[PDB]
């Protein structure tokens, strides 16, 4: 996350904004990559068979 | 705007030419080393 | 509480969120100080240009790229420090101009991995890299020159 | 303030231990105790006292 925060931006109000996104990130178990793509391919439909 | 100082030569060693690597933490900032940190092994690919 | 293993503040310049109790350098400023006001030794990581103003020396050929690789030990060039803070590398015929590049905070260890043997080898920590330079043909000078 | 853990990287909670209060990080055993009083303020912009019109 400390990565992700540095490309988004090191400005104070910049961390305040994306506060929140790293909170509901944090709130589900999505740490790793294999997690998160899971996470996207459940939320993947399938073009009608 | 003359060169007035600063006449520093510039050499070249081919010595570590293949052995020489460049690590970098993008999560480490460069106050903290890891220096005190006992290391145990490294895996690599040629 | 062991004060090497604090918290990091977001601003890797400005790490001390909890105490006890920076300008932007020029090239020729930042060599005066390294040679003039200490005389320690520092480890710098300069971008050399795609090509240099070069030919490979005997290494069979065509106009392609002549990098470090190609050329051989000894002195290759000059780095003269004008006035007005004008940096530039006079790597032959042609001058080009050293600047300083994006300033890095995090941590970047130089390290010399050899394989000295096809079953063990030697990785040799050589320093720390600070500084980054950035070197770059003065276009202008060769376009007025012909 | 966003507190970043310096093993991973990732975002730092605030939770109680068995002694105090401190610092944690939801995917690596490091922690942090508080020692002194940490603030943030934020300084929000004062509701500028309006004027009459006309
Ligand atoms: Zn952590």
């Amino acid at each position: 996350d400390q990565e992700i925060v540095q490309m988004i931006g090191t400005e104070e109000h910049v961390m305040a904004a994306f506060g929140p996104s790293l909170e509901e990130c944090q709130k589900a178990q999505i740490f790793t990559q294999m997690q998160a793509l899971k996470y996207i391919g459940n939320k993947v439909r399938r073009q009608r068979m | 705007d003359d060169p007035v100082v600063q006449e520093i030569d510039v050499y070249l060693a081919k010595s570590l030419a293949e052995k020489l690597y460049l690590f970098q933490y993008p999560v480490r900032p460069a106050s903290m080393t890891y220096d005190d940190i006992p290391h145990l092994s490294a895996k690599i690919k040629p | 509480i062991i004060n090497i293993k604090k918290e990091k503040r977001e601003t890797d310049e400005e790490t001390k969120q909890i105490l006890r109790m920076l300008p932007k350098d020029v090239s020729v400023a930042e060599l005066l100080r390294e040679l003039s006001l200490t005389k320690e030794e520092e480890l710098l990581f300069l971008q050399l240009p795609d090509t240099l103003p070069g030919q490979p020396p005997t290494q069979d050929i065509a106009e392609n790229a002549c990098t470090l690789a190609d050329l051989t030990e000894g002195q290759v060039g000059k780095l003269l420090i004008r006035k007005s803070g004008r940096v530039q590398l006079l790597l032959g015929k042609v001058t080009l101009d050293v600047t300083m590049g994006t300033a890095c905070s995090f941590l970047q260890e130089l390290v010399s991995v050899g394989l000295g043997d096809s079953r063990t080898g030697e990785m040799t920590v050589l320093g720390h890299v600070k500084h980054k330079l950035v070197c770059s043909p003065d276009f202008e000078s060769l376009l007025d020159h012909k | 303030m966003l507190l970043f853990c310096p093993g991973c990287g990732n975002g730092l909670i605030v939770e109680e231990g068995q002694r105090c209060h401190r610092f944690a990080c939801n995917t690596c055993p490091y922690v942090h105790n508080i020692t002194r009083k940490v603030t943030n303020r934020k300084y929000p912009k004062l509701k500028e006292v309006d004027d009459v019109l006309g």
